[PDB]
């Protein structure tokens, strides 16, 4: 039982830091996924990271644009998002995935999702 | 007298038969049912993060080119029958060493039936990684799970659900463990992709309690004891220096080697448990005795009356503090 | 030679006799090798045994020929054994030095015997309440894996009691008290009735120099701590310096102790004993210590010298009582 | 119902199948694409310089003699079928003792294509050596890889590649070592030459950067604690010989014992590490602070008020120059 | 070029050759002739009272059926012939673990002879049980045999003997043991009775010696020396109460862990050893040491001089009992 | 496409291929020529006296039935056909548990040629028994070999050479041993003569010098402190009763907890090692440094400043001849 | 990473001692060795020796005449050229390989180089 | 390499003592053996013995009356001859052979022989 909220996004024209918060049996769910939905289009995986060691994955159209970090004493999971381009204008979501889950890049292996936050630029 | 016509009947289905074809190949995925009779916990360790599993894992699946029609009997074959047949590539994903008895023969048993169920049992034990969260340990709770998983075949191959619900898996009251206690399984059946597809999979979890018992008279007893042992130097004269140093000494010297000797039965993690946190707080009471009589002896060349009253007074109210925090 | 061709081409192997008929009546004999092992931490003991199978197969009767036909392990893998599995066994294996040592004679009447040599490792669970001074009982569960009641049925055959061999066993700790042999005909595990053959054997530990190693550093310990009764109280580092080293080293003994035993939170008759002399080591200290604080008193060192040579006696004999 | 269609296409592919030679033998050599799924790294063992790896290995090639046609579908055939198919001779160079895994049955796959394509997966746990430069320790950084070479084929009859580039290798996020993080993994390609020949070289490295939380509490905060412990003697009363004198002799020899029991733990080498540079320094503070008492018993038969002031001082003064370096 | 003249002499051998029968089935036994060629006893261990024995297996035995004319030559043939010939189905009854060498290929011999006469050999490293008597450890002497029996086939079928009588077994002076020395070794040939039948035994056993010089260093010296701290305290003064009863307490605890180290080396036997016949009469002597200064503690608030006469003599006394006793 | 042409060529040579007979049966001894490639050296282990290798081992030899004509080419075959093929029966005499690496196929290479030659490679983890002299320990220089011979055929059958000379082992370089340096490495043919007949043997060597780095941090460094320990006790005034025999007895006790640690870690050998020589002498000192104690306080009830001259000047020469002696 | 830079060349008609300075992760490449290549013809293998132990080996045209030896605490690895001849006229370079990177005597299993320097006699 | 020479021989009608001292690496060679070779006859064994442990063989022909016996203090291995023959009259040699040199009664199995000591009674 994990519980994710994510904040930090609005309308800009530049730089935007998104943030997750996570809360419950977060052990059971060591790594923490990034996505984005464009309308019409299917769920886009963004990047993940593992809450110890700090292990992170991009996908390609965000790769050396936007980095992933975590702090384990606010169990938040932060995503930073540098050199912004029209076509990334979708709801972002943070999601959960349990240990012997399987890939990464796959919504359907994680278990718990945030609400989701539009990001318009 | 009609072992011929058994013989003769079991000749007709093996002829022709393809193992490396799955039923229904081509078509719709086959659906295997499965159930684990769970014979014991051998082992759960800490430091290796594993725990050690003996169970009958059984499968159920229909196979229509082994039905048989004028048998009213269910077929138990000879466990060599099962080369010449296809079974499930059934793998436990999470297992780190596992191996099928085989005395006096293979732990194996085939059970064919008219329709063409076919019945498959192994008598496996395995050792199944299971990460451990030691941040409450000794007064932790874990949940260690065994994964079940088809390796080639994927969903539109194959299929895996829990034959009878959560009758499935029985013989949980057989695991007696010392150290731990099962308080609830559960059973999972999802679906996992991968880059090669997606894939059922079975998940069998147990929720562990560990028991306070053995820690209390091993680890926590003592170190209460020493700290005891160092307050009695509050009563003894301040001219006995030999006598009030080498009380201080010995308590924190032996402070430390509890210290040391838990720390090696546990696995290297760098963050701090919840015994790692009593015993510094230990060390911390015996340090500051010793130190006391340092500030006693300083001034000499009422405070040990003051020590008599803080020191047990405080050590109380921490371990009320600790206790509290961890239950 | 013709004979032995014959048997094997007209063999069904994948059946057992009697296929849908009457169950298969299975022979059974034990004759116990050795038993290596007897761990508690590990709960569990290695036994030797050679297993013998003895069953009918109408299908392997022959004609003309009235002798046995002795046969090696390769005949084996044609024709087909009892199913027979150790219930209780953690790992078992055959002994293939310098061949596989199983053993098939064929009678023309069509009784098969089947003889194999197998060292198991067989888990026995095992009650530590009363140790070092705990008799316990293992078990040796053997049953049909696939083969339910319908099909094969067990029982001890009447050589059991002549050739088990459990009189002539020699244990480095335990000794053999009692064996049974015990047929248990209502036994399901998943699926049908599987009869049981179980033999029970009754284990008592050794009492001697072993118990004597634990007990004794305890003992000497309490009677060290007797010696700053004697001592004089004005030589206070000597008497504190006694009273520490004996708390000391009865901390670490029962820290040693039970981690160089199984991690089962069980309260042992050894830790019991241990508490017990702890307690008394560290009453001594704090006899000291009060004696020391009067003085800031020869009576109380004098009552002392009664009491706790009077106390640990009593104490020793309420707990080798109660436990023995 | 096309088993038997199905059955008969792949009965004609092993037809005067030769298992003896390679696709497209005495001609241009066969591109063998190797993909990596890290399952987990169980132990990483500086004694024994190895570490234990899970993964799923897989590799893709094509053999032309396979190739089928009608059936716009991908055979998933049974694992033994790779028993009567060619598949590459690959092994690990720096492995010390490997296994496939065999339960329930071997976990293997294959899984053909129309175009000749084959997929042959193996779930494989190695120990693979890894030689550590432990003069660091543990502050230091690790980097173990693991070889793959083909045996018997040369750079003339086989070539290996990575199949998807940096992507071939997954499964890094699923590490977790408890004394170790994965700071970076490389993927390399090359040729190595020997006698025999020249021969194709897939090399994945991990640089395994160490925790210091488990040694900061195990070694370092005992080690200072004593130290402390020493400067205890300098605020008793010279007069108190006794007291003074154990004091020294305990810190002495309980740094001793810390020592002695930090270097059976790691391989005997015989450069000096960092803790061992560490220890060696808090025991000559311990080891002066005696010495420090027999000169001021020596004297008497203003000293201990300036060594209240120096020993703390150097002693912090070592430890900031001490952390810099390794930092 | 006779090549092809061996092949068809020996593929008319293994024509119609039944495996499943002896030689000379149904009538007089096979004689088998049997020798070992000892290659080294690995360990001795008395934890588990059983040796490593490595060694080469050698048997004789004539098989007519097996007879070849024409070739005036011993033909040793290719270690995989062996699993088409009839060998006899040896087994050693007291062994634990035992394996054939298989590298490069199986450590396996067929020397086939013009009359018939097999020569099978293996290299085999047995573990076999050895009851030890440790009444006398570490001064005792141990008989470790070797049990050789036929599994199967009783006298009426099988015999066993040494071939070359004495000299059957070679390579005892390879036998190199740091803690035992191989004083004589004997050949033994029997019949046993079994429930199925009587079968032939061959037996051979080694009595060895331990040697005295590890355990006089390990445990015999640090006993002494320990005994010979405590007689110091007699030359001190009565006053200095924290010196003498220290050296006291320190002996004793000193001796209660040389006495712990050495048990716990050892299986857990009930009955008393020499060494711990020793071990006991010097705590006896320390602990009366202790007693001594706390009579004269007792009568102060010449008996020193007595115990510096006393004491010494007494031990003195005790050694030569001791050792004359024991050798 | 030539592969029909080569498979045609392979059934042809298999054809009436005789694995039980060697080439050239009832002729002239085949010729083996053998390499070794050394990957490296795990384990070098003093109390088994046994090390593990791990090598390429290459075996080189004619089989002219296995000649093939019309093909300008060096067939690689895949590692299964060696099963159908005549391999020699080679095994290491001094080994104690081997076996060849099976992922993810058997370590196995089979390269014919157009005249018949066969390359025959394998790669090999040993463990091979090497006694050790620990006379000198841990200042001594170590030979260990490893046997190579034929088991069942004699020099009559087949031979023995290192295929290139001096160059036939290479990759000596590779061995990096924390505790041992490889000074030098020598290869000898010869033959060694049985019962059963005289057998090539190939013998490979290795001159192992110990490194001292870690044994003078490990237990010269301790043990020199200890005995530097003892001595303060010189400087502290006689009346200090309670220090000084404090200061003797841990300097007595610790000495024995290093002597007793060190010979848990080595073999129990019954000859005295040259550490233990030292930890004798330095016993001796701290035990006469504590008689000493004891001869001031009896004539008590000068002396002092001749023993801090003379047990610095005398361990000072002690340490002199004892590493002159052994360097 | 290794950084090679050697020096003691020069023209002789006699004992030369080349020299090879390595800085860098010497860990991963503990074998050193020594290359020459004569005009037009290919470069040949001199000699190798290991960074730990001072294992080391050589050719057969230059056994017994060139000595190779290193000292850690400069990370140099010296060759020592006694009895020259007019056949040891070829640019002498310095090379490093890695553990697992197969024979010595082959240059392209060596990563890291040197410059080189030409020797004529 | 083991140096062994051997004395003690001489004329006589008896009981005689032969003996052998060895020097070296004698740790490699823990086995010392006896030969006597007749003239125009084959070398012949007479015994063999181990310097750790002591263990001795010894031909048929001289069973029971040749002793064999070595002390490891002064590297000495002694060959007692009694109730002497007209049929030992032969040079005897002193030999040692390796750890895994095989059997000890082929004599070319031993690498070190001493002189020889001609016996003639
Ligand atoms: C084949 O082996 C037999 C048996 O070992 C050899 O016969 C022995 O020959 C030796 C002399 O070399 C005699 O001392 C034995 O008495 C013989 N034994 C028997 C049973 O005959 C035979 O010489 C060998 N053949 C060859 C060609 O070596
Ligand atoms: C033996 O052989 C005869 C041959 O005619 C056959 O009829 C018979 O059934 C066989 N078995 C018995 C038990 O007679």
């Amino acid at each position: 039982q994990v519980q994710l909220v994510e904040s930090g996004g609005g309308l800009v024209q530049g730089s935007l830091r998104l943030s997750c918060a996570a809360s419950g049996h977060t052990f059971n769910y060591p790594i923490m996924g990034w996505f984005r939905q464009a309308p019409g289009k299917e769920r886009e995986f963004v990047g993940a990271i593992s809450w110890s060691g700090g292990s992170t994955s991009y996908a390609d159209s965000v790769k050396d644009r936007f980095t992933i970090s975590r702090d384990n004493a606010k169990n938040t999971v932060y995503l930073e998002m540098n050199n912004l381009k029209p076509e990334d204008t979708a709801v972002y979501y943070c999601a959960a995935k349990g240990r012997y889950s399987g890939g990464l890049y796959y919504p359907t292996n994680y278990d718990y999702w945030g609400q989701g936050t539009q990001v318009t630029v | 007298g009609n072992m011929s016509f058994v013989k003769e009947t079991v000749d007709k289905l093996l002829k022709g038969y393809d193992i490396r074809l799955r039923p229904d190949f081509g078509g719709p995925p086959v659906c295997v049912g499965m159930n684990i009779d769970i014979a014991s916990i051998d082992m759960v360790s800490e430091v290796n993060m594993d725990y050690t599993l003996t169970m009958y894992f059984q499968q159920y699946w229909r196979d229509k080119r082994l039905a048989y029609s004028g048998i009213p009997l269910n077929l138990t074959l000879d466990n060599r029958v099962a080369d010449q047949l296809w079974v499930p590539d059934t793998y436990f994903l999470n297992d780190k060493k596992s191996f099928v008895h085989g005395v006096t023969v293979k732990n194996r048993m085939i059970r064919l039936h008219p329709d063409g169920t076919v019945l498959y049992g192994l008598r496996i034990t395995t050792t199944a990684a299971c990460m451990m969260d030691l941040r409450r340990y000794p007064l932790d709770e874990q949940n260690c799970t065994l994964e079940i998983e088809s390796y080639g075949y994927t969903t539109d191959d194959i299929e895996f659900y829990w034959r009878g619900g959560d009758k499935a898996v029985t013989g949980v009251e057989r695991i007696e463990l010392p150290q731990f206690s099962i308080v609830e399984h559960r059973l999972v059946s999802r679906n996992v992709v991968f880059a090669t597809g997606a894939y059922p999979r079975l998940s069998l979890s147990f929720r562990l309690k560990r028991n306070i018992g053995y820690f209390i008279l091993q680890t926590y007893m003592p170190s209460i004891l020493i700290t005891i042992l160092s307050w009695v130097s509050f009563w003894i004269n301040y001219d006995a220096s030999a006598a009030r140093v080498a009380l201080g000494i010995t308590t924190v010297l032996t402070m430390t080697t509890i210290n040391t000797h838990l720390r090696e039965t546990l696995p290297k993690i760098p963050y701090v448990k919840a015994i790692d946190m009593y015993l510094m707080g230990c060390f911390v009471f015996v340090f500051l005795a010793l130190l006391e009589y340092a500030f006693v002896n300083y001034i000499f060349f009422a405070i040990d009356r003051w020590s008599r009253i803080v020191f047990p007074f405080t050590f109380s109210l921490f371990n009320l503090v600790y206790w509290l925090y961890y239950v | 030679l013709p004979n032995l061709d014959g048997l094997i081409a007209g063999y069904a192997r994948n059946f057992r006799p009697g296929i849908g008929g009457p169950p298969v009546n299975v022979a059974l004999a034990l004759e116990v090798a050795s038993i290596d092992h007897i761990s508690e931490a590990n709960m569990e003991y290695t036994m030797t045994v050679f297993l013998h199978q003895s069953w009918r197969d109408s299908r392997l009767s022959y004609n003309h020929t009235n002798e046995t036909l002795g046969l090696d392990s390769r005949f084996v893998d044609k024709l087909w054994l009892p199913d027979t599995f150790i219930v209780n066994a953690k790992s078992a294996w055959f002994h293939d030095v310098t061949v596989e040592n199983k053993l098939i004679r064929l009678q023309p009447d069509g009784v098969i015997l089947y003889s194999i040599r197998i060292t198991s490792t067989v888990a026995c669970d095992m009650d530590l309440a009363k140790y070092p001074m705990d008799e316990q009982e293992c078990m040796l569960d053997l049953e049909s894996y696939g083969y339910s009641s319908e099909d094969i049925v067990y029982y001890w055959s009447e050589s059991q009691e002549h050739i088990h061999g459990l009189d002539k066993l020699q244990l480095a700790q335990f000794t053999i008290t009692s064996y049974r042999f015990t047929t248990e005909l209502m036994n399901f595990k998943s699926a049908g009735q599987f009869p049981r053959l179980s033999l029970h054997f009754h284990l008592r530990r050794n009492r001697g120099v072993y118990i004597i190693q634990s007990y004794m550093p305890s003992v000497l310990l309490v009677a060290m701590s007797w010696v700053s009764f004697w001592i004089s109280q004005a030589a206070v580092p000597a008497r504190v310096s006694l009273g520490i080293t004996t708390v000391l080293t009865m901390t670490t003994l029962m820290v040693s102790a039970r981690s160089s035993l199984p991690r089962a939170s069980a309260i042992k008759a050894l830790d019991v004993y241990f508490w017990i002399c702890y307690v008394f080591v560290f009453a001594a200290l704090v006899e000291y210590a009060f004696a020391h604080f009067n003085a800031d008193a020869d009576t109380i060192d004098i009552y002392a010298r009664a009491v706790f040579p009077a106390a640990f006696a009593a104490v020793n004999v309420i707990y080798w009582a109660a436990y023995a």
